[PDB]
RNA sequence: CGGCCGCCGAGACCCCGGCGCACGGACCGAUUGGUCCGUGAUCGGGUAGGCGGGCGUGCCGGUGGCGUAGAAGCCGGGCC
RNA sequence: ACCGAUAGCGAACUAGUACCGUGAGGGAAAGCUGAAAAGCACCCCGGGAGGGGGGUGAAAAGAGCCUGAAACCGGGCGGCGAUAGGAGGGUGCGGCCCGAAAGGAAUGAGCCUCCCCGAAGGAAACCGCGGCGACGCGGGAGUACGAGGGGAGGGGACCGGGGUUGCACCGUCCGUCUUGAAACACGGGGCAGGGAGUUCGCGGCCGUGGCGAGGUUAAGGGGGUUAAGCCCCGUAGCCGC
RNA sequence: CUAAGCCGCCCGGUGGAUGGCUCGGCUCGGGGCGCCGACGAAGGGCGUGGCAAGCUGCGAUAAGCCCCG
């Protein structure tokens, strides 16, 4: 099935935006009770964790 | 409650008068008698299709229950199928009755029944 | 065959809000725009800045129950509200001195919808 | 076949026996069992002896096509199934032994339940005209019996 | 043969309660959906055929679950 | 995102095997005990096959071995049963029988008694009059009654539902071509499984979504990955102007 | 306490559906590998096991013989 590039880009935009929606995240079943903030941005030091 | 009771009685009478809708010649063959069903007669000469007097009747939109009490347990409550204590927790004791799923084992049924009775929830199959 | 209507929840909510606002303010502009928006997607109206320039006037409010396209030239100063704008169309509207707003903003600015012109 | 069709068998008061895959006529076995039902064990054994000796016809009530009548009252179609009588007599002797071993008086044993069933069929063929081979089969019979010491 | 007087007799006609459909209206639900109100003497048979909704089966991506204190399957029965 | 032993290759197995035809050649059926054989020691009977005891096992699942349906056959139980006619059924109820659970119900069933309102409809006794007569008209009276809608008291365990059968009335099977089917027109012994608008190319339409005087990539290339998923480029070409 | 007979439930026989399982099929982008024979091939016949009939493997050294890992 073929998908137009711009339409796919718009869908990606919409998904990224919905990632930061409090209602949708909890409605999807995820446990975000103790998460400090949505979206959760973390320092770049997380990239170097190997264990 | 006056209209609720009146319509509940109306539905009881209607569904007592209603027949069991079965396909034509269901009684004649074991293949149909062992698996009762209703199938619309579509033959060119089918007497049931013609709807002649003296032959089994066919389902019609007029046999439906009154809207207010449609789908309710004869006791008047609204049935809700429950598989665990967490599901039972989300029930309304005043209007809905819990029916324990046939698949849950007696171990879990014990806690389901205990929670129901301490919450004052009606259970249709308490065992 | 059946008309399933718009698949966009935002568009459906906008249509509902449009009808509610029409009932609230006792007018017909918003209900008219609503039933025009719910037109089949193979018949949704598209309008051009050329047509806006031809039939508009400076400092006037226009509502397009569809899309606005940027073919031609615009020289009037007009406030246009439409479901979507192309990049060229919006750029031309802004450079002409006007503004390209949404139907919700148009309602917020002009609740009664007095002097608004529908274009299809 | 191992199971019996009797429901409330009591090992203290009853004895049972059976025979499987007997090569006799299931129809005649059913007919003989119908007559043996409800009789005492000794009476049934004497009945079978008379049938084997051809002194006493067995009436036919279900499978009696093209069967002539017999002298006396109640006949009506009848015949003398000697092979069935012999096999059933052996089964009755076996059940008598079972009761005796359990410690039940053989003179008070009443045949409370007796039944016959169609068992597996042994297939065979016979040649016929125009190059056609036709079924030629043997139908085997199961026999079950349980007797009770009456009082 | 010319007339008359009573009675009996349909799913037709009248009345009560219920269902759906057509049209218009008000509300809620983040996709085809849901609730209620109003009008119908001028809606309710149906072959070929056209349109809308729904029931059921195997597998996949998700979501929420059940089970050796007994799953699927199978015989009989209760309720919608 | 293939099928799951009538499926999938013809072959899940001693299958291109058995078997058919002189030959060229054609070509099947057939999977499953149990965790462990612990695969039933000993006793009575039988010519034997086996049968009955007694053991093993969570369970005989007993090798004729997972589950074990339907058709068919034997027995037990409930109903009918030798003066009675219709395609084997429909509507209504009455016998006999079953009714622990999932349906109602001792926070009260069948049932009995009493009070109120009441749509369409709707009497009679009694009295007066008209007609030769069947009868009709006016008062009684829009009264008694009436589908259904409400309230009160008594009694204390059945009502709903199911099997069979009895009576009253009705009812000439199913699919099909056909103007016309119960048809002396064709296809219809029973049961279980299988079984018949699929795929590509081109063209016309519609439901929805993206971009929009522009739209879109094909072959292929790069990054990343367990992977063919994922990300980016790719203007040749095609259509529109 | 109905002979035959019909319907319903229970048990039993007959049968092998259903459910579950699967060392077998089928289809695939990518990857690997693609000839053997007169130094006698492919294919086939017959033999070969203590008890051995089929299949499989082997060839009078015959379900095998020797050597380095």
């Amino acid at each position: 099935e073929d998908i137009n590039k711009k339409e796919k880009r718009l869908a990606l935009m919409s998904a990224i935006a919905a990632t930061a929606n409090y209602d949708l995240v909890r409605a999807r079943g995820h446990i975000i009770d103790n998460v400090p903030q949505l979206p959760l941005i973390v320092v770049d030091d997380l990239q170097k964790v190997q264990k | 409650e006056k209209e609720f009771k009146r319509l509940l009685r109306v539905r009881a009478r209607l569904k007592r008068k209603k027949p069991r809708f079965l396909r034509q010649e269901w009684w004649r063959y074991p293949k149909f008698k062992n698996d009762p069903k209703w199938r619309r007669p579509k033959g060119i000469d089918s007497k049931m299709r013609l709807k002649l007097k003296g032959k089994p009747r066919s389902p019609s939109i007029g046999w439906s229950s009154p809207k207010l009490v449609r789908g309710l347990h004869p006791s008047g409550y609204e049935e809700v199928l429950v598989h665990n204590v967490k599901e039972l927790e989300a029930l309304d004791p005043k209007r809905q009755a819990a029916r324990i799923a046939h698949t849950v084992g007696k171990k879990k049924r014990i806690e389901i029944i205990k929670r129901a009775e301490e919450l004052g929830i009606k259970v249709l199959n308490p065992r | 065959m059946k008309r399933t209507g718009p698949t966009d929840p935002n568009l459906r909510r906008l249509i509902r809000y449009l009808r509610k606002k029409s009932n609230e303010y006792g007018v017909k502009i918003w209900k008219d725009v609503a039933w025009r928006l719910e037109r089949p997607r193979r018949q949704r109206a598209e309008v051009n800045v050329s047509k806006i320039n031809r039939y508009a006037n400076d400092g006037e409010m226009i509502v397009v129950p569809g899309s606005v396209l940027g073919a031609g030239k615009l020289e009037k100063k007009v406030i246009v509200a439409a479901w979507k704008f192309s990049e060229t169309a919006r750029r031309k509207i802004i450079e002409a001195g006007g503004e390209a707003i949404t139907i919700e903003e148009l309602i917020e600015r002009n609740p009664t919808g007095s002097g608004v012109r529908i274009m299809e | 076949r191992f199971g019996y069709s009797f429901q409330n068998f009591d090992p203290k008061r009853m004895a049972r026996a059976s025979a499987r895959d007997l090569r006799i006529s299931p129809k005649l076995a059913v007919e003989v069992c119908r007559e043996l039902r409800g009789m005492m064990l000794n009476d049934a054994l004497r009945y079978l002896d008379d049938v084997i000796a051809l002194k006493r016809p067995v009436p036919l009530k279900r499978y009696n096509d093209s069967q002539g009548h017999k002298p006396g009252k109640g006949f009506g179609p009848g015949r003398y199934p000697v092979k069935v009588a012999k096999a059933i007599k052996k089964v009755l002797l076996n059940v008598k032994n079972n009761a005796v071993q359990k410690g039940l008086d053989p003179d008070k044993l009443k045949i409370i339940h007796i039944a016959a069933h169609k068992g597996p069929v042994l297939r065979g063929w016979y040649p016929r005209a125009f190059g056609r081979a036709t079924p030629f089969n043997e139908q085997t019979t199961h026999i079950e019996v349980v007797v009770e010491e009456i009082r």
